[PDB]
């Protein structure tokens, strides 16, 4: 019961998936083989005769290379050869390959996979879609796939974990094209969309965990801790707290007004030692540094319209209150004059697993705040206005067009963010 | 004075001043069968309107859970209808892009051919 | 004889906690079975209870969730054993704090289901009163599908006492958005579809854990412990026998005085902790001013701002009638200007000397209140500030509500909230 | 000569344990009916083919609880099955309910116990009705009955005993609209009605039993005692009040006003310093002060135009006439002008009975006293007043026009309640 | 995937017997085309230049193209030129003559057929072919003519691949075929519109380097030669050499050509040796990006510094400081913004690779899109306009078939690119 079908897309997608796998694996104490010695985990797992834990996952690439470091990886065993897919020619760094030209030769296997698994799901919840804003496979597929599902398993909950680029993070001239491109045609197939700014991940890796040229593994770790972190309350039943979807009535008050932002605390590197441990009045407060976001933005400047935190390891409400008590004194928490002052907590009993031989170190009570503020609107205008920048000239657009895609496509797309960005323009209003 | 007289009793008028005025003044099974039959009417009447505006009630959800499901077949099918197009639309745009420049250079093949004859010619 | 339903993951609690505060009160053991001091219990222990024939004793109880978690916890509860496992009624797509996901698609896939199970459960009775039930007016299952069957029975049962016990959604308690929209909806279907309903408010309850047993951090059990105290405190002339020798409808036709003004204000004296700390006994004229003062009510309004039409008190605990009589009279004299003069000797007493489990006293009081129209406006307030920019409505729009749905619940609840104060401003 | 006691509804229901118990005292009669070593006591005793004495009563009730208690009672060998009417669920404070609703459910099948009741007769005086007032049942059943009765049972008395509210004991918010279209509804059928003011059984408990919270049992020993005494005269051989038709003449002037108030005495305790008992020159001022009357309307302000003095056991009537002339002596006692100012006595020789195991103390001497005074008008503008105040709000109403009832018998009723305020007007001159 | 090279006449045979000499090593191969080398980086790519064959050998994925048996029997009766196969060396006896009709129209175009039977053989034995490289010589006429006959050819065949050239735009300093702007030009106006990308080796950047930095007297072809090789193990080492990318032709292809028309590059490699010279010191990271973004160390004669960037990829190799890199990449970038196109957000992408080249413990590669590619373009028309006024040497042309207007047609094609690369010179964002 309460299944969930989580699907990977493309190098960033798949990479993250591993990151994310890997900690649930430790946080359900599985093995790389898929035994292990509360059954809500199985809402991920799939549970078999020999009493394999099979992740409930889809793991999808134009090209082979990176699923095969799965096939070939320590967790080889974990997956299924068939929920492991892989094209032989990328997208090319290009939404319309991805989308048309090249994953239109794969969609249907995929979706066949994903039906192959929608089976054993005694009652589904809905999607998680993992993938990167600026990739060929990770924007093209990923609004295919977002296109292609919403018409086979109609209006159910489709939840992305978008990775926005930053230039520190690789990056590719073309990316705010890809960005802007998916973002349109995936708009109505989102449920609600978990936003990741690549710089803001590295930004944290350079102040907290210390690292001056961090490795993906670097940040994907530090990812899948704030993904379980809202994945916690599934996979887990604790009489505590633990209740998502329930957030997301509060996150989500309008259907386009979809994009939660995430803060999560404590990050601290293996190094400290005499400054352990953190109270629940610090962290609390720490959710409200800018400097710990995870899409870099100013929401001291924003309107809200929703704010959830997501406790867990050592948290008891009375304290939570004092802490919740002192914020709501503090005049910088500007909510809507049609939105409540309310603040949607979650505490969970399971403390923050964290991965053996990592970069992180063991916390007592970790923390993630979601919240709907219009400050999220400044990754859209930031993104969209790189967009306006090559588009005015035209630059790199023929290489799309060549594909298939219409000048139109383009322009169609840019209007629906400007529409967006109109739209937390207007709900942040008096 | 005297009344009357019994076994375990006796019974006497006891007059004190007499009156000053002399003279003194100055159902059917039907209709009951009739006015209960009318009141059973209007207890069952009120009663019956009842269940037709709680009837009523009754057809306003087969008529709300029906939205429900019309508002997500169309849905289907406007998503279903749009990747139909989409798809066609880039197949149709694409493909006529590789043949328009098959025939540019398709052309620029012919330009040697008549090359190659105005090298013949001049011999 | 009554048939007690409980919906949704308040509704299941709250009535669970009464299921064992009576069960106390009737000698009826964790796993049913009569073994009380006296017989006094068991005379009038057909209205809740059934038998095994025999003995094991049985509650008239219907469990209803749309999610099985809460089902779960009665079952694993203290005095889960004592209740029918065919009377369990759940499904797994959870309700998710829906009105119309309980109320239509969902809860009206399993409502059905449940019906069979009232329909089956009337029969056993001789003749019956009508129905309880337990159910918070903020999420799906008990706001939504519990409005569902008290429409659904008022059509299998149209002559049957339809009786109520309403959590209030507040914005202090749980922090779930929607609630106003919620409870509108639902009010809406109480005004047509109830002969009595017992407004419960959580604002009220945080309160008197708070500000008055000094509570500093109020979990359910501490809110939950208060409201299964006015339960067993209002059934006290059902349970217990004595001079009343009354019943559910007697009770509606004496303080029902107009049809839609049938929202009751609980009351109780005195307001203890959970758990702590028992002792010290109470006065009469201490337990009556206590009862009667804003201070002391589970729906929160101030009785001074409106005017009592009709009024109940069932005082329990040993004590002298000519003690107790004298305080009400007292109070009357005093308050004449917050009671409607138009609606003679409108104050009705009742007694019993059985006190209530640990303390020896009560004083449980069901003021009819023009005042709770403060109780529709908070609301009615709650629900406008979202509803005129029409936000989180697309969660329920999209379970084939349409936005006139809303219009009209709300407009019959300003309805109600003027009709209450053309009575506040009566004078005969 | 027989006479059928009718009781509907717990007040005359439970009253009626209490008359029965006390007749079964009176007459010597076992809680089985078998009784061992004048014949007049027959008038309410049907005797079996095993000698028993079943009472020539019929007890009903539309809800159980209450007729079964007497099916657990000593006297539940007294009664057959039969005379023991009990529907599924009562009237529930509603007049409209029990008179349409429940009433239609249970009228002929009550009257088929009447008609066998009445087939083993020899010349059927009348009706002896118990009830309540404001109640559920004793308000809608009992006018039905009398309806229905009045019809089948034409040119036939009907003896009204009804319990008038009060709200020293249990009351009921919607009572005065019960007890309105009641007395509406019976005031062309009832031939003679004795109003039994609860208030004046309350505090009649305190003040002179010492009984501060009465029990039912308690005010119902007096009610019951207070009866016995206007039955006296026909369960024995007493020569006043002999027959049925006599009050409806003795008492009875204008047809209309046929509410006569009840006196009596003595009031007396058994837990109390034993002394030198009552004599008859004592109960005659005993009498004539409201504090044993069973109605609380002062007559002393409201014209007379009835009085029988009904003395019972050890009096002697020289000191009746002796006890008589000195009440004319200080006390003036206002009679209308169209009528004889006097009083029709009568002493039955049988001894007053009291209840053993009751607060009741056995006296030799003792007295009744039916008046017919224009001061009950003032135990009627107390409920038109109440009716008025509700009705004008039209607070309850809904409850009894959902019933299958009109608005118009409200107003009916009072238009006509106002009509008996008049009459008393138009005779308290 | 895989590539498949080409190599036309003498110059083209010549720098492309050089590529294979020095990636041959760079991948521990022998001229008998054994691998006899260490580390497995060696081998992690090697599908993408070499063909697998029997006892464990390895054969480059190459075409030998000319209408002279010269070269062909030179390469062939030396070093590595038994690594090729026989079969391959498709060899005619007639001889463009420096003559782009003689290759291109007339005699050539007898041979291509022939050509084409063995691209076909190369292409199908392929998991995955991505596209074609050309290595030839601007000024010839197989070279120039055939050369560019081959290609819209190929472009015919298999529209869907990449087509990328290391063109050499000839120089007066180093030849004095006075038909050679013809020629020039004539190849110039078939590249623009059959190639995804073009390497822009000018043989005048070639000679002063050898000239006036190495202080080589009278630089030999050799010098030269080296100079190209350098440059093109550096270009193709991301797409040989494994590591942060992934690493495709197109992907390189859309990132680094915004505009269809502008894809010919301006090479530039850094430190810049003498033929077999030993290397005494090395340089630091700032030595190498500064002299890297010099126009002394551009492979084209044109002044970076007189355009602006559309585009830059810079490759380092051998072992340094990353931190050090991005520290001086950026300084030269943010000091020398005036130089890079605003309407294209973050156009220089870096690229390291720890493996370094033979004799040099550190290199860095420059690959440029600068608008400043319009002065060797310019050049070329000032020098065809000059004969083709007097209408000089075209008979040469005429008797081969050839049209008047031919020249012309190629002529002001050649002057519209000078002016759209002027277009996007001059164009602003604002
Ligand atoms: C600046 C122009 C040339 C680059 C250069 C060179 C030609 C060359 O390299 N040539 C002319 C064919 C042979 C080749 C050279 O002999 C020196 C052999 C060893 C070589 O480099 N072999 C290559 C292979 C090769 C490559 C291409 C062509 C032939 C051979 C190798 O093994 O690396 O020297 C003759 N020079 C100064 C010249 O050709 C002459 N000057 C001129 O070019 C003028 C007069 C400006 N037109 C004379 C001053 C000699
Ligand atoms: N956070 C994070 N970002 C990544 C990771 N891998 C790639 N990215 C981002 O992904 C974007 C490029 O898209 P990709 O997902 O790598 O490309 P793709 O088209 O989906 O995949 P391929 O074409 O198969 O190579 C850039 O913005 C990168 O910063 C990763 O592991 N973590
Ligand atoms: N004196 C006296 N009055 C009684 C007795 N029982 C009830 N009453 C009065 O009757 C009135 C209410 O009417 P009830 O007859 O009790 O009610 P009911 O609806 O007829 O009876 P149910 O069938 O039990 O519902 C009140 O004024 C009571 O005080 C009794 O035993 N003695
Ligand atoms: C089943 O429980 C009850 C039922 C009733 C009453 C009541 O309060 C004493 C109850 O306890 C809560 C009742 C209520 C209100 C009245 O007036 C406001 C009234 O006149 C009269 C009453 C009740 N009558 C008496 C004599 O108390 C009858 C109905
Ligand atoms: N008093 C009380 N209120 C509760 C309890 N659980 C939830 N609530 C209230 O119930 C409302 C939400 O409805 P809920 O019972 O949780 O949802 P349902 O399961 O879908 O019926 C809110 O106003 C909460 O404050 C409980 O056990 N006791
Ligand atoms: N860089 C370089 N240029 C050369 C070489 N051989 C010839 N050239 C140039 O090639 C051009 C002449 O083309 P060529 O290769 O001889 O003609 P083809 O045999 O018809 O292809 C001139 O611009 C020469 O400078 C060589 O090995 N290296
Ligand atoms: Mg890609
Ligand atoms: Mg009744």
């Amino acid at each position: 019961m309460r299944e969930c079908i989580s699907i990977h897309v493309g190098q960033a997608g798949v990479q993250i998936g591993n990151a994310c796998w890997e900690l649930y694996c430790l946080e359900h104490g599985i093995q790389p083989d898929g035994q292990m010695p509360d059954d809500s985990f199985n809402t991920f797992f799939s549970e078999t005769g020999a009493g394999k834990h099979v992740p409930r996952a889809v793991f999808v690439d134009l090209e082979p290379t990176v699923i095969d470091e799965v096939r070939t990886g320590t967790y080889r065993q974990l997956f299924h050869p068939e929920q492991l897919i892989t094209g032989k020619e990328d997208a090319a760094n290009n939404y319309a390959r991805g989308h048309y030209t090249i994953g239109k030769e794969i969609i249907d296997l995929v979706l066949d996979r994903i039906r192959k698994l929608a089976d054993q799901c005694t009652g589904l919840q809905g999607f998680l879609v993992f993938h990167s804003f600026g990739g060929g496979t990770g924007s093209g597929f990923t609004s295919l796939l977002m296109e292609r599902l919403s018409v086979d398993y109609g209006k159910k909950s489709k939840l992305e974990f978008s990775i926005y680029p930053a230039p520190q993070v690789s990056t590719a001239v073309v990316e705010p094209y890809n960005s802007i491109l998916t973002t349109h045609t995936t708009l109505e197939h989102s449920d609600c969309a978990f936003m990741v700014d690549n710089e803001a991940i590295y930004d944290i890796c350079r102040r907290n965990l210390d690292i001056e040229r961090p490795t993906y593994t670097n940040l994907n770790r530090l990812i899948g801790q704030i993904v379980s972190s809202i994945t916690a309350s599934l996979r887990f039943d604790g009489a505590l707290n633990v209740d998502l979807t329930e957030f997301q009535t509060n996150l989500v008050p309008y259907p386009r007004i979809h994009f939660p932002l995430a803060t999560y605390a404590p990050v601290i590197s293996a190094e400290k030692a005499y400054h352990e441990q953190l109270s629940v009045a610090e962290i609390t407060n720490a959710c409200f540094e800018p400097a710990n976001q995870m899409v870099k933005c100013d929401p001291r400047h924003g309107k809200y319209m929703a704010c959830c935190l997501l406790y867990r390891g050592d948290v008891v409400p009375k304290d939570v209150n004092a802490a919740i008590a002192t914020i709501k004194t503090k005049r910088t928490i500007q909510f809507v004059d049609w939105c409540p002052t309310g603040f949607k907590v979650g505490i969970n009993y399971q403390p923050p697993t964290v991965v053996p031989g990592g970069d992180l170190a063991k916390v007592q009570r970790a923390v993630c705040m979601l919240s709907n503020t219009t400050a999220i609107a400044e990754a859209w205008a930031r993104l969209d206005h790189k967009f306006d920048l090559m588009y005015a000239k035209r630059a790199f657009v023929h290489w799309y067009v060549g594909e298939g895609m219409e000048e139109g496509e383009f322009s169609e797309a840019r209007e629906d963010m400007a529409a967006l960005e109109k739209d937390y323009e207007e709900v942040g209003v008096d | 004075i005297e009344l009357n007289k019994a076994t375990s009793g006796q019974s006497w008028e006891v007059i004190l001043k007499p009156p000053s005025f002399d003279g003194v003044p100055e159902p059917s099974l039907e209709e009951i069968q009739k006015k209960l039959e009318a009141a059973e009417e209007r207890r069952k009447y009120q009663e019956a309107e009842l269940l037709k505006h709680l009837a009523e009630k009754r057809e306003h959800e087969r008529e709300v859970i029906q939205k429900a499901i019309e508002e997500n077949n169309n849905f289907i099918k406007m998503a279903k209808e749009k990747l139909a197009q989409k798809m066609e639309s880039n197949k149709e745009n694409r493909e006529a892009h590789l043949a328009a420049m098959l025939e540019r250079l398709q052309e620029k093949d012919k330009h040697a051919e008549e090359v190659r004859k105005n090298k013949e010619l001049k011999e | 004889e009554i048939v007690h339903i409980q919906a949704g993951q308040c509704g299941n609690q709250i009535g669970a906690k009464f299921w064992e505060v009576i069960s106390d009160e009737h000698g009826i053991d964790p796993t049913g079975s009569y073994h009380g001091d006296s017989d006094l219990q068991l005379e009038r222990i057909n209205v809740y209870y059934n038998e095994a024939t025999g003995n094991k004793y049985v509650p008239r109880a219907i469990l209803v969730d749309l999610e099985p978690g809460t089902m779960d916890s009665v079952r694993s509860g203290p005095f889960g054993q004592i209740f029918r496992p065919d009377n369990f009624v759940f499904g797994q797509s959870g309700a998710g704090n829906n009105w119309a996901k309980g109320h239509y698609t969902e809860g009206a896939e399993l409502v059905d289901s449940v019906l069979d199970v009232v329909r089956k459960e009337s029969e056993s009775c001789d003749c019956l009163q009508g129905f309880q039930l337990t159910h918070s007016l903020g999420g799906g299952t008990g706001s939504g599908m519990g409005t569902l069957l008290i429409s659904k029975i008022r059509e299998e049962y149209p002559d049957r006492i339809m009786n109520t016990f309403s959590v209030m959604p507040s914005p202090k308690v749980s922090d779930t958005v929607v609630e106003p929209y919620n409870a509108t909806l639902s009010v809406h279907q109480l005004v047509e579809n109830t002969d009595e309903t017992y407004s419960i408010d959580n604002e009220a309850l945080y309160d008197i854990c708070f500000r008055t047993l000094k509570l500093t951090t109020p979990t359910y059990g501490d809110l939950n412990h208060l409201v299964s105290a006015t339960m067993s405190g209002v059934t006290t002339c059902l349970r217990f026998p004595g001079q009343l020798n009354a019943d559910l409808r007697k009770l509606a036709v004496n303080m029902v005085p107009f049809p839609r003004l049938h929202f009751f204000m609980p009351g109780f004296a005195p307001l203890t902790s959970r758990g702590s700390q028992q002792y010290r006994a109470l006065t009469v004229p201490e337990l009556t001013q206590q009862m009667f003062d804003s201070k002391n009510m589970m729906a929160a309004c101030d009785p001074r701002h409106g005017r009592y039409l009709t009024v109940a008190a069932v005082f329990r605990g040993r004590m002298s009638m000519k003690e107790v009589d004298e305080q009400m009279l007292n109070v009357q004299n005093k308050n004449s200007s917050y009671f409607v003069e138009w609606i003679p000797n409108n104050v009705k007493t009742a007694v019993c000397d059985i006190p209530p489990r640990g303390l020896k006293m009560s004083a449980t009081f069901i003021g009819n209140s023009t005042a709770i129209q403060e109780l529709f406006k908070r609301i009615s307030e709650q629900f406008t500030a979202m509803f005129r920019r029409k936000a989180f409505l697309h969660w329920y729009t999209g379970e084939g509500m349409d936005e006139m749905e809303f219009t009209e619940a709300e407009s019959n609840m300003n309805d109600l909230v003027s009709e209450y104060q053309q009575y506040q401003d009566a004078t005969a």
